[PDB]
């Protein structure tokens, strides 16, 4: 029901890189020494107790 | 109840501990072959190290070949 009831972006038609959609992801999150990219999602720690 | 799925999730809190317990079971079963290895390494760079250091491995038990050659010169 949410696939049917929401609107969709790629339906809307926009010219200009300028108006694309700007993600709610924020660029600052990777910090470090010679670390070049800066933006990941997952990793393998294992979780506690 | 709580208390007892508590110490059952426990129970394998150090599996890194355990692993390296493993490490020292292994390596000790392992590490004797050391010695078969070892005396068939000096036994083949034996002959080319010098005369006074050969004698000295051996408490003088070895000595240069008595061939028949090579003698002093009157
Ligand atoms: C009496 C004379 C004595 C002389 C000796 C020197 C004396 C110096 C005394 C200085 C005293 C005052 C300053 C003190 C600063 C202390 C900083 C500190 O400890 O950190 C605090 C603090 C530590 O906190 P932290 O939580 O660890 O933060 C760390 C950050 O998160 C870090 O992560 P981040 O995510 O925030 O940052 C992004 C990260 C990641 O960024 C990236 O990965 C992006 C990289 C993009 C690169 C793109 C390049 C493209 C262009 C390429 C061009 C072509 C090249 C190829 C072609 C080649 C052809 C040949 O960026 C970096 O990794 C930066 C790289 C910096 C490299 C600089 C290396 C210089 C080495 C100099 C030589 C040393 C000797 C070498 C050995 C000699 C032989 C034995 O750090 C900071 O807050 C940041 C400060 C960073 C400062 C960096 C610059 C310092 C410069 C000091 C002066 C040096 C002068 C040398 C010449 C002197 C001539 C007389
Ligand atoms: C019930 C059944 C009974 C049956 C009947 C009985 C059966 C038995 C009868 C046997 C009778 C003898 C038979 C003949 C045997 C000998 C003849 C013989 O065989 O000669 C070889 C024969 C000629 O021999 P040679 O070269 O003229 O002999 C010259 C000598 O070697 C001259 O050598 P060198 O002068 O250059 O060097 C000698 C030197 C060499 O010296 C060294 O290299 C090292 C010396 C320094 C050692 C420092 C040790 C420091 C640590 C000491 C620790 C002490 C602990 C004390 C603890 C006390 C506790 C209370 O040694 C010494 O100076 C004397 C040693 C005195 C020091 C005492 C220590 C000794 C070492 C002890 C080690 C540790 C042992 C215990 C270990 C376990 C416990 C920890 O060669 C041939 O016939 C070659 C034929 C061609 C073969 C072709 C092979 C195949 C080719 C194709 C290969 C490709 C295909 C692959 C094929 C693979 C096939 C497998």
């Amino acid at each position: 029901l949410e696939e049917e009831q929401q609107r969709k972006h790629l339906d809307q038609e926009v010219t200009d890189v300028s108006q694309l959609v700007e993600p709610v992801s924020s660029p600052h999150q990777t910090e470090g020494w010679f670390k070049r990219l800066r933006y990941w999602h997952y990793k393998e720690t294992a979780e506690p107790t | 109840s709580r208390a007892v799925y508590a110490k059952l999730w426990a129970s394998t809190a150090q599996y890194t501990q355990r692993r390296h317990y493993a490490w020292y079971q292994i390596w000790s079963r392992v590490i004797p072959w050391s010695v078969p290895w070892g005396i068939f390494a000096m036994w083949m760079v034996f002959p080319a190290m010098p005369v006074e250091y050969r004698q000295a491995l051996t408490f003088g038990i070895w000595q240069k070949p008595n061939i028949g050659t090579h003698g002093p010169d009157p």
